[PDB]
């Protein structure tokens, strides 16, 4: 009845240093639906996020996306924080541009 | 455009 | 191609922290077109496609006092449901609703649909005849009875027919340019190493527009394989991937296949 959110970061292009992108972070398959998203860079929040796409499942779960405008260097380093309910601790995934 | 929910 | 009005809806309570949080977010086919929520600054339904700015001040306000209504109303399911289910006056609870209709190419109604969850369980769905309810337990038979008493499926069918299919069209012709278009797939494959031996194959479809697409992979005629569910990419558009794990030396027997409504041909691809 509580469900674990799953948690995917990537990018809406293929990543290249100095082009401008948005970077999403998709967090889904959760129940309760209160929860926190924050995306950081380089382990600081990104401010202005858009919550968008909030939708739900077949079983009922939800699903939202969090995103936001960025361009990538090398150095930066980009992850999505996700505090919810059925977690012990608020799970970080990072972003991986080699995926 | 949404309709007006009844109540359950 | 055949398109869709949906109503995603949802009441959650907070009790000790004030009144319960309400969100409707309506899509046209896989595009977020409008939004209301009760925690915005000050809730009103809000355009969330750039064609919706077309509508004018009468729509908004419409659909706002609509919302508001609506906002009520599950105020008050949530109370009602905790009587329903004996529950304590505590705890948080979520009300959902789907509420939407398919049509066809020639405009006309293909499907209705109206699903309630509490919890994340099942409660009460129009069925399909667009006169009757399915009630998943004890207490949706006490709202199933209302409902019927109160005529509320013939009301609902007026709305599916009538209101629903009518505000598609709008939509669909006021937002042909962005809904009415297809992006195709482009696709590409990446590599990884592992342990004994082994090789992720792992296949990119990125761009595309409506969000059904199918990615499977070959290994010489029979398909295979782990995904992820369809995802929107924040500019409209969505992705997918699909890997295989092979082995090391044999990558060049397998290959990944997409299929979208943009691809004339399906993509054939290999690493």
């Amino acid at each position: 009845i509580q469900k674990t959110p799953q948690i995917q970061v990537y990018s809406r292009h293929p990543p290249e240093n100095g082009k401008p992108n948005i970077l999403n972070c998709y967090v889904t398959q959760f129940h309760p639906p209160h929860i926190e998203i924050q995306m950081l860079k380089n382990g600081k929040k990104i401010p202005k996020v858009e919550m968008s796409d909030m939708s739900f499942s077949k079983d009922w779960s939800f699903y939202i996306l969090a995103h936001t405008e960025f361009t990538p260097t090398e150095t930066d380093t980009y992850a999505c924080r996700v505090k919810h309910d059925s977690m012990a601790e608020p799970k970080t995934v990072y972003w991986d541009r080699d995926m | 455009a949404v309709y007006n929910f009844a109540t359950m | 191609g055949p398109h869709s009005l949906r109503y995603f809806v949802t009441a959650v309570s907070r009790p000790g922290l004030g009144e319960p949080r309400y969100m409707e977010v309506g899509y046209v086919d896989d595009t977020e077109f409008v939004r209301f929520d009760s925690d915005a600054e000050n809730p009103r339904y809000e355009p969330r496609a750039r064609w919706m700015e077309q509508e004018g001040p009468e729509y908004w306000e419409r659909e706002t006092q609509k919302a508001k209504g609506n906002e009520q109303s599950f105020r008050v399911d949530l109370r009602t449901l905790l009587g329903y289910y004996n529950q304590s006056k505590g705890g948080s609870h979520t009300i959902q609703v789907i509420s939407g209709c398919e049509v066809g190419s020639d405009g006309r109604l293909l499907r209705g649909y109206q699903q309630y969850a509490y919890d994340g369980c099942d409660y009460i769905a129009l069925n399909e005849d667009l006169k009757t309810w399915t009630a998943a337990d004890m207490a949706a038979l006490i709202t199933k009875h209302k409902w019927e008493q109160a005529g509320e499926a013939e009301r609902l069918r007026a709305y599916l027919e009538g209101t629903c299919v009518e505000w598609l069209r709008r939509y669909l012709k006021n937002g042909n340019a962005t809904l009415l278009r297809t992006d195709s797939p482009k696709a590409h494959v990446t590599h990884h190493s592992r342990p004994e031996d082994k090789v992720t194959l792992r296949c990119w479809a990125l761009g595309f527009y409506p969000a059904d697409i199918t990615l499977t992979w070959q290994l010489n005629g029979e398909e295979l394989m782990e995904l992820v569910e369809t995802r929107p990419a924040g500019d409209g558009t969505f992705q997918k991937w699909a890997s295989v794990v092979v082995p090391l030396g044999k990558e060049q027997y397998y290959t990944c296949h997409v299929y979208h409504q943009g691809l004339p041909e399906p993509l054939t691809l290999r690493w």
